[PDB]
Order: structure tokens, then C-alpha cells, then sequence
């Protein structure tokens, strides 16, 4: 589990970019 | 959902694009 | 707004931690 | 929202649950 | 240069592809 | 110059995501 | 490509630290 | 305390990194 | 040893968020 | 130590508390 | 403390090998 | 390049100083 958790980290940061102003839902 | 999608083969920006709100 | 978007890249990595499981949605 | 809330003056990490799924 | 372009006034997704390779 | 280096940590690590492949050349 | 994807993210967190002033040229 | 708060998390990474197999003693 | 370095820098980020005010010892 | 405890298993933010000061 | 030393005013990474264990 | 140099075995960071323009 804590290879998906790094990745996650990553994955929230990359949606923080591309979503801008719209924001984004997040769930594993 | 992400986490099987994204950790295990490579995600594109345009993919992630799904997630937003 | 600079100040805004740095303060909201460390939003979405702490309520990454803090949310674990459960995920979060995240608005500006 | 959150932006307005917690980038001014600091949340706690019990503040930030708010927005948990 | 892109610290002083970028680091008061906040610069789009956009104008950050100038800097690629 | 403490701003300067908080924001420019976030403009390498946008600049990564955004030029891909292509990667990019950081000067302050 | 995913591992390389996460490891990329760290290598331009370190070289933007490391080079300071000079700053540097990111290419994968 | 936000700016505070965002720089200490930019001052963890630098530690980690530049402390490498000492580690560090981190206290506000 | 890449693995390592990548997980320790999330653990330390993840330090710093639940350690607070008290702050933390991070040795390998 | 911390890397060998939570770089192959994961650790719960409960078990990262016994690293604070 | 190593906030009120380097969150104002800028540490050089030297400055910071002092936190070093 | 670097990816392949320091993404399998692990980069000090003097050999990161390569990469520094
Ligand atoms: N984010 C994504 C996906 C989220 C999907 C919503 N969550 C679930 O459906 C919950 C599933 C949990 C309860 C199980 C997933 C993995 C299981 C473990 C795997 C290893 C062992 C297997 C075993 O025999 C029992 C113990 C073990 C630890 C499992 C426990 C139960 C799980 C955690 C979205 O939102 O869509
Ligand atoms: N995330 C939070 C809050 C999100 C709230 C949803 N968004 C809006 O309500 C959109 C408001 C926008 C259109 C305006 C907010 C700030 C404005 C600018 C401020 C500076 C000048 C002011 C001016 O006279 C016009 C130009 C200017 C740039 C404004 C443009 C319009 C705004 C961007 C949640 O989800 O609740
Ligand atoms: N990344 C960008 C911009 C990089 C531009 C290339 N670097 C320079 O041109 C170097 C300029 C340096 C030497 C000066 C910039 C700011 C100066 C300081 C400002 C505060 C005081 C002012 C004073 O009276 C003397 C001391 C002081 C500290 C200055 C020292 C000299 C500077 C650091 C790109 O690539 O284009
Ligand atoms: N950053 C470094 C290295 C960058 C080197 C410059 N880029 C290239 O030389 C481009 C090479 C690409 C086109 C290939 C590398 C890996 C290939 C894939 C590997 C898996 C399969 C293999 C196959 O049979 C075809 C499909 C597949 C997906 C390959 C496609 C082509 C590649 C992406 C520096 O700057 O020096
Ligand atoms: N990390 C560094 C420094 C850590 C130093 C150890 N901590 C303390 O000494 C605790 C001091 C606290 C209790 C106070 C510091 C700032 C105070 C607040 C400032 C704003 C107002 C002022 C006021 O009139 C009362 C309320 C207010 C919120 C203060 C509360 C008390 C403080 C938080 C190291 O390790 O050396
Ligand atoms: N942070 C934790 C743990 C820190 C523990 C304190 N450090 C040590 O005890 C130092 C141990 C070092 C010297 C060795 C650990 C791994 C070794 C290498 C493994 C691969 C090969 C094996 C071999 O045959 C010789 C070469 C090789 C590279 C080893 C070199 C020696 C090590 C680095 C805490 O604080 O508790
Ligand atoms: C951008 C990104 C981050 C993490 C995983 C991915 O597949 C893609
Ligand atoms: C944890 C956190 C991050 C960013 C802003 C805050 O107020 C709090
Ligand atoms: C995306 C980004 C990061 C840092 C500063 C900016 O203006 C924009
Ligand atoms: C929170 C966290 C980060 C890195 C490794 C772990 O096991 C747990
Ligand atoms: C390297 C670094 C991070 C944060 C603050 C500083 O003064 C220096
Ligand atoms: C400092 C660093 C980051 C990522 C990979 C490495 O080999 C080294
Ligand atoms: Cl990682
Ligand atoms: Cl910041
Ligand atoms: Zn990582
Ligand atoms: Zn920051």
C-alpha cells in the first residue's frame, strides 16, 4: 500500500494543477 | 477510480482532466 | 493571487494526509 | 470555501476534516 | 525572467510552457 | 528573498508537470 | 512509467535546491 | 501564521535533503 | 536505495503536519 | 528505524506521532 | 528557533547543515 | 540522461550539480 500512497500524494497535487479554478473530487 | 487508473500505468494530463469538478 | 495558489498546493497535500481513505473534495 | 477560510489565518488539521468526503 | 514574471502576479499553465525545452 | 524561494519551488515543480516529455530550463 | 513519473517530480525538487542561482536544464 | 506554516514545510524538505543520512532535529 | 529516498521524503512531510508545534526527530 | 518500519508497510499516521518531539 | 531564523529572512543551505543531527 | 542516471540507482547530490547551468 504505500507505493499507491506515494503515488497519491502525486496524483493530488497534478489534479490541483490542471483543474484550476474548478477544483476537483478526489477518492482513492 | 484514480488509484487504479494512475499508480500502476501513467496517467495523462487530459485523463486526469476527469477528476475535476 | 500568487500568495492563494501556493497556499493551496499545501491545502491539497495536508488534506490529502488528513482525509486518508475517505478522499476530499476541494473548491478554491 | 477553504481558500478564503485557511489561506489568511492558519486551519487546524481538525478544520481541514470539514472537507473530507 | 520567469521568478519576476510569475512570482507576484500569478502566471497561467500557459505562459509556464514558454520555459519547455 | 524568502517569497522568491517558497514560489520558485512551485514553479519547477508546474513546470515539470506542464512541459512533460519535453522537460525545461529553470533560471531565476 | 509511472515509477520514472514520481522519481522525475524528486529530481527537480533536489536540482532546484542543489543549483541555486545557476538554476537548471531538466530533460528525462 | 499561514506564511510560517508554508515555509516551515519548505524548510523540512531542504533539511531532509541536505542532511541526507544524518538526518535532522526539527522544532519550530 | 531510490525507493528510500523517495518514501522518506513523504515521511517527513508527513511528519511535519501531524508533529505540529512539537516538531520532530527524523533519522533514517 | 522509520524507513524500515513504513517504506514497505505502510504506517497510519498514529504510528508517525512516536516520531514527534 | 530555525522559523523566526529562515522564514524572514533567507538561510543559505549551510546555514541549515546546522539542524543536521 | 538523468532520469535513466538516478532513477534506478540512487544520485548524489554532487552529481546532481551536472545538471546546474
Ligand atoms: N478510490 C476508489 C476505490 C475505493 C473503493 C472503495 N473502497 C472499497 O471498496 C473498500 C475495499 C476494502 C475493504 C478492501 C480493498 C483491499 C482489501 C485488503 C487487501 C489485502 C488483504 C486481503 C484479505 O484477504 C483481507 C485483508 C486485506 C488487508 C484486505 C482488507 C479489505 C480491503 C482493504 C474509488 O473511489 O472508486
Ligand atoms: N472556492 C470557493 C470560492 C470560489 C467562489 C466561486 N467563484 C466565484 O464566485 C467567481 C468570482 C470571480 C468571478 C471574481 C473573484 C475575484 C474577482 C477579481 C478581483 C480583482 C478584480 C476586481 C474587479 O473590479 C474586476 C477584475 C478582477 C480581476 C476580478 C474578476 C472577477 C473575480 C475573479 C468556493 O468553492 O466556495
Ligand atoms: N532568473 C532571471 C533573473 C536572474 C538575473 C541574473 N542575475 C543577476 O543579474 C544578478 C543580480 C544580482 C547581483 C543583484 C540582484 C538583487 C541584488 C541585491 C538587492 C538588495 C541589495 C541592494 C544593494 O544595494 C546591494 C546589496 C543587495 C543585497 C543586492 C546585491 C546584488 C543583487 C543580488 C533570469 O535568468 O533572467
Ligand atoms: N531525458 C533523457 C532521455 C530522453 C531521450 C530522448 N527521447 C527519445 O529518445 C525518445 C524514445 C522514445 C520514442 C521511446 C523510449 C521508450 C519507448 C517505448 C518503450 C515500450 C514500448 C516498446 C515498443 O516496442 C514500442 C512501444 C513502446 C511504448 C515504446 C515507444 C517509444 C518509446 C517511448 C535525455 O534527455 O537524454
Ligand atoms: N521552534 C522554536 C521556537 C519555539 C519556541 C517554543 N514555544 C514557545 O515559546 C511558545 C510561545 C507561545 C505560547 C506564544 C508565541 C506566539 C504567541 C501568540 C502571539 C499572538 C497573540 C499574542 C497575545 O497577546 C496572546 C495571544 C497570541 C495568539 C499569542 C499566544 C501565545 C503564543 C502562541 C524553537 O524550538 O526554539
Ligand atoms: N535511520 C535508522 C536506521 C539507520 C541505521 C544507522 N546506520 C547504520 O547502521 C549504517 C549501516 C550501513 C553502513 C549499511 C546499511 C546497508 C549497507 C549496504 C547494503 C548493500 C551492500 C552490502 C555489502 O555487502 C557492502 C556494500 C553495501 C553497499 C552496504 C554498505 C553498508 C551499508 C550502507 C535509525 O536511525 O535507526
Ligand atoms: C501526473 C501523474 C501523477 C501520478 C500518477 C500518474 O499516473 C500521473
Ligand atoms: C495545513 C494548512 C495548509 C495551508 C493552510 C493552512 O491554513 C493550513
Ligand atoms: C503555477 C504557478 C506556480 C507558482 C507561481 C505562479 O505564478 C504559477
Ligand atoms: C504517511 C506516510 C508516508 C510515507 C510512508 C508511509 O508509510 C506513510
Ligand atoms: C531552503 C529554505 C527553505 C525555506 C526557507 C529558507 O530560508 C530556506
Ligand atoms: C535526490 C534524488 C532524487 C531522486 C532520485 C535520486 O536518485 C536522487
Ligand atoms: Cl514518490
Ligand atoms: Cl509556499
Ligand atoms: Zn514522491
Ligand atoms: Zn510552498
Amino acid at each position: 500500500f504505500v507505493n499507491q500512497h506515494l503515488c497519491g500524494s502525486h496524483l493530488v497535487e497534478a489534479l490541483y494543477l490542471v483543474c484550476g479554478e474548478r477544483g476537483f473530487f478526489y477518492t482513492p | 477510480g484514480i488509484v487504479e487508473q494512475c499508480c500502476t500505468s501513467i496517467c495523462s494530463l487530459y485523463q486526469l482532466e476527469n477528476y475535476c469538478n
